[PDB]
């Protein structure tokens, strides 16, 4: 009620970082 | 047919290369202003040989349709730091004045296009476009910046870097680079002169000031020079057309900032001396600040020492 | 955003090529001087004309509707018919021809040829080939038919005249040539141009000495070496010595392109050590300077000091 | 490149150049690669490093 | 716990390790405008040191 | 047109190499 | 380059595993056992060349 939307949102997305791909 | 006499939008695309970053260690990191490491506008005519700066001395206006600043690491994942970047669309909203470090970072995750990332991965910081039809001018920033610059890229450091053994590194370190893929649209054909081309340098020398004299005998006062451009790289040399009786010694030293090459002196007894040269870049407001060391005995000076400034007109400089 | 796409980007503009001077009776002998300007028409063949800086950021060009103007700078009281043709085999060289008749006759047979008196103006066009061939960009490395859609020749049919109809003999500047282009580029990149330093830095450490003679008054040709082949420089005087005699020197340079400056010396109860000269260096590592030598201290007191300051830029 | 000697002319409809690494992520160097199509204007003549990149 | 490195020994020096966000929701009630605290400390001279030359 | 198939193909398949499985 | 032309070649880091297969001619040929006496095309059905990059 009486609420402006999307004032100051944030979105986070993780990933990884392996030691070798070894294609 | 030819000789059109018409103005037309020309949309273009490309990728470029900004400057490498330089992360600060421990012996160069004690204030809020050390956390901030690159203050770099995001206009068009603000580089050297990028295909966007050289390509913008040939139109007059521009507008970033969509831009993005891309980070690429040059480090292993075993190193640990963390840094954020944001593009402020009000180039005279300056974070130069915040003192507490936490406030400096909270006003970065408020702008509507900010990111956060480790210095061992990659991410695109986008530019955000005002809701108007405004067209910004190219060229050097002359009087006010809100005509020319459409943004300012502030990258700033949160943590302190460190090796695998936890020992915080003491010196600087290169942590990758920034590339700026872009799409912009130019309007008016012309040539701005401020990025002149090589084989046209002239070495102007027509500005002759004079150092203010002291009032007492021994003193180490200071002096500032106004009227210079907001940013350049000048050099000074002495200039002397006066007389003396006893000693009239003096020793000016470089300004109090990074750039410094040597010293300069004045001494007017039989073992006369007049030599020296200092190099520097004027501050963003367009002046400089020297410091003097005078050690003569005469008080009725009435002969302010003269000096000289000279510069090479080769580019924006 | 990244696209990895290639497009054409048709552009438009107008430019300034050069000025033009017509030969008089004395300088006119045969076909080699009959021609007076042999100037290629490519995109990267100018000194900063918005296409020699703008055809640095693409590899390939192809004109569409180029055209060359002639704008005079003379009255109607002079006349010398001249013609102009843009040839498209750039290896065709009219200097081989020796008879002036055939020289004037392989010139107007070209399609985009125009013939006019040099008291009025005229537009010479560029006739574009039929196929889809795109010409590279850069300087002319080794071969030319990749990098020139055309050259531009401007000839001089029978000699000048005067109000009373006589041929004058002195050389004369007549007008200037302009250009109005529309071209289509492709393949964004940068062609290189040799550049060894890309940011300012001053070489404020070099030092030398000027020898005065043991003579009361004589002018010399004191020379300097250890410099670059061709560059710009500027001298500043200074002195870290002593003397108690009436010395005086007001030396001056000996150059033609850049001799704007002066130097002075004076060493007594009043002092004068002001001045600057800036010059070009011929391709030897050499520069000539002349002294004044109006001092009374015949005995050699001590030679003075000077210093160059080389600006480390793209190339000096 | 032996089988192309049996035809005068060619044209690459497509091409691409993979990079198949050999190291772990504990060694770091940005390296940058491209394909220039004017095979005469070369980078060897540049004498600085900031313009070469 | 104390710090530990790759090899199981204690680190000697402090450091920074991360950051902290705050994903919130909130509800305000009464429209108004609170003041801003303006404060200033008066002057105070300090002459309590005898000198020597 | 006039195109022999599968002259000299190559196929690549990536993988990873973590630091521990911790079954 | 003459190794990534044979029809059963592989490439891999020396920290992982992979199977190099043998490829079979389109005939009914039977090769002899034993030491290689005079000519090798009777006895050996292949030759495993491993080589370092
Ligand atoms: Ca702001
Ligand atoms: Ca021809
Ligand atoms: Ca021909
Ligand atoms: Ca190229
Ligand atoms: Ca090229």
């Amino acid at each position: 009620p009486q609420t402006i939307p999307n004032f100051n949102p944030i979105v986070a997305k993780p990933t990884v970082a392996p030691l070798q791909t070894n294609i | 047919s030819a000789r059109s006499d018409v103005n037309a939008i020309t949309v273009l695309n490309g990728s470029d290369f900004l400057t490498t970053v330089k992360v600060r260690g421990s012996n160069n990191l004690t204030d809020s202003k050390s956390r901030i490491l690159v203050k770099q506008p995001i206009s068009a005519s603000s580089f050297l040989g990028t295909r966007i700066s050289g390509l913008s001395q040939f139109w007059e206006r521009y507008r970033w349709h969509k831009a993005a600043v891309r980070y690429v690491p040059a480090v292993p994942n075993t190193l640990a730091c963390q840094l954020i970047g944001y593009i402020d669309t009000d180039p005279l909203d300056d974070p130069n004045v915040i003192l507490d470090v936490d406030q400096l970072l909270r006003q970065a995750t408020s702008q509507v296009g900010a990111r956060q990332w480790n210095f061992s991965d990659t991410t695109t910081i986008p530019l955000i476009v005002r809701r108007d039809d405004q067209l910004y001018y190219t060229g050097q920033d002359k009087e006010n910046v809100r005509f020319s610059q459409q943004g300012v890229f502030y990258l700033l450091q949160v943590t302190t870097l460190l090796n695998i053994s936890g020992e915080a590194i003491t010196n600087d370190l290169i942590s990758g680079s920034l590339y700026l893929d872009w799409v912009c649209g130019f309007s008016m054909p012309q040539i701005n002169p401020t990025p002149v081309e090589i084989s046209q340098l002239t070495y102007n020398a027509d500005t002759i000031g004079n150092w203010v004299p002291p009032t007492e005998l021994n003193q180490t006062y200071t002096q500032d020079i106004t009227g210079l451009k907001p940013n350049s790289k000048f050099i000074i040399v002495p200039y002397m057309d006066r007389t003396s009786s006893e000693v009239l010694q003096k020793c000016t030293i470089t300004c109090n900032e990074v750039n410094a090459v040597g010293s300069i002196s004045y001494f007017d007894t039989n073992d006369i001396k007049c030599n020296g040269y200092i190099t520097f870049q004027a501050n963003n407001i367009g002046e400089a600040t020297f410091t003097l060391v005078t050690d003569y005995k005469g008080v009725t000076d009435a002969k302010p020492y003269q000096y000289r400034i000279i510069r090479a007109i080769v580019g924006n400089n």
